């Protein structure tokens, strides 16, 4: 008997595709998700910087009515 | 660029993996006599190939 290596029938095929999914997100909405985000955090910025003002201002009125 | 060099040699290493099955030698497969290859391929190597493909 003989008992070489060939292949039996053919094998089956291997890829020489490019994969390339482009993802993606279109960057223009990325843009405008970055800029929704940085001006909630600014409007944040607005409301807790006033507010702490108020009470520094109470600080202020702490030490003048303190000093005499 | 450390790390992808590292990858391909792992996937190099499988290729000597290969060379040591076939001949024996890691790197210095001489294996080839002027008048064909001698010392041939055994049983089991070309689905291996196959796999690595």
């Amino acid at each position: 008997v003989k008992q070489d290596m060939p292949p039996v029938g053919g094998y089956g095929p291997i890829d020489y595709k490019r994969n390339l999914p482009r993802r993606g997100l279109s960057g223009y909405s990325m843009f405008a998700v970055g800029i929704g985000a940085l001006l909630f955090g600014y409007w944040s910025m607005m409301r807790w910087n006033r507010e702490r003002r108020r009470l520094q201002i109470e600080d202020f009125e702490a030490r003048i009515a303190l000093m005499p | 660029a450390m790390t992808p060099f590292f990858w391909m040699f792992e996937e190099r290493e499988k290729m000597f993996e290969f060379y040591e099955r076939v001949s024996g030698a890691r790197m210095h497969a001489a294996y080839v006599r002027p008048g064909g290859v001698h010392q041939d391929l055994p049983l089991g190597l070309m689905d291996d190939i196959y796999e690595f493909s």
